[PDB]
């Protein structure tokens, strides 16, 4: 609720220091390894007989 | 009839991959036996339960390559005189636990005949299961797909190898002209495919490098080991095919060795 039953108003909400860029570094680099530990573990597919396009 | 047979399609092929020999003959053998796959039986004058000795007997008759099967003759000969009849033949054919015989001693099975005769018997038989088969992928205008003839290839290696196996599906990509393959322009290359076994002696001095020698000297050492002549297109596809690391050239472990092992 946005104001207390006693009329007041609740405090200023936190937000945690720009986050907003200390997640947007955290999904990125996490989101470039998604490109690299599936294309290699692909490729390390094509070593063996058990998947190919 | 989408995944009706597709597991006894490759059951089947396991079993005919590696399997023992009980079950395999009691598919019941009187002719039956072309089932080993997936005009020498119009001579078969048989009896329906042969037996599975000479089964053994006849895989090898297309298993045993050229130069070899003479020793076998040779070893069959333990009696000497150029000739043995089924005296010392039956009995190495009972110590595992007919028509042959009549084919090899006459209907009488008692007149024996040269068994130099041995080696005649071995070129037709390796030739007409070859010879059904190249039917069995109806040659167009007395030719097959570059697919076939090296579908064929992978019947005959049967081996496991989702990759090659998708080489043999994109060789149209590789090869969409089309010219068709010729029942005597895959003999030819069986005859060879069957003496692998000194080819790669032969190429041991490759061996101890590599690259199975440029694909066109190997076909000229080919009929050199082979005592057979091949086209060029005919292995270029082969080449084409088992080129699984892309290199253009056959390793050992690439094409050699995976046929010197089929010979189990």
């Amino acid at each position: 609720v946005i104001v207390t039953r006693s009329g007041a108003i609740l405090p200023k909400p936190v937000k945690m220091s720009f986050g907003l860029l200390r997640v947007f570094s955290i999904v990125i680099p996490f989101l470039y390894v998604g490109t690299l530990i599936s294309k290699n573990f692909a490729a390390l597919l094509e070593e063996h007989d058990i998947f190919v396009p | 009839s989408g995944f009706r047979d597709r597991k006894v399609m490759e059951y089947e092929n396991r079993i005919r991959a590696y399997s023992t020999p009980d079950k395999i003959f009691r598919y019941f053998t009187p002719e039956d036996f072309v089932r080993s796959i997936t005009s020498i039986f119009y001579t078969l004058g048989e009896c329906g339960l042969i037996s599975f000795s000479d089964y053994i007997f006849l895989t090898t008759v297309l298993s045993t390559p050229q130069r070899n099967f003479e020793i076998a003759f040779k070893m069959f000969d333990l009696n000497g005189d150029g000739e043995v009849d089924m005296e010392e033949f039956e009995q190495v054919q009972s110590i595992i636990r007919s028509a042959l015989t009549t084919y090899f001693f006459g209907a009488d099975l008692k007149g024996k005949l040269t068994i130099k005769n041995f080696l005649e018997f071995q070129r037709k038989l390796q030739h007409d299961v070859l010879k059904l088969e190249f039917e069995r992928h109806d040659p167009v205008d007395g030719r097959i797909t570059e697919r076939q003839f090296g579908g064929m290839l992978l019947a005959y290696s049967g081996v496991q190898s989702k990759k090659l196996t998708a080489m043999q599906r994109q060789l149209k990509k590789h090869f969409k002209e089309g010219k068709g393959l010729t029942f005597q322009e895959v003999e030819n290359f069986f005859t060879f495919l069957k003496n692998i076994n000194d080819v790669d002696t032969a190429l041991s001095f490759y061996h101890m490098a590599g690259a199975s020698l440029d694909k066109v000297t190997m076909q000229q050492v080919a009929r050199t080991v082979a005592k057979v002549e091949l086209s060029d297109h005919v292995c270029d596809v082969v080449f084409a095919l088992f080129d699984c690391d892309g290199n253009g050239e056959l390793s050992n472990k690439e094409f050699v060795s995976i046929m010197k092992q089929r010979l189990m």
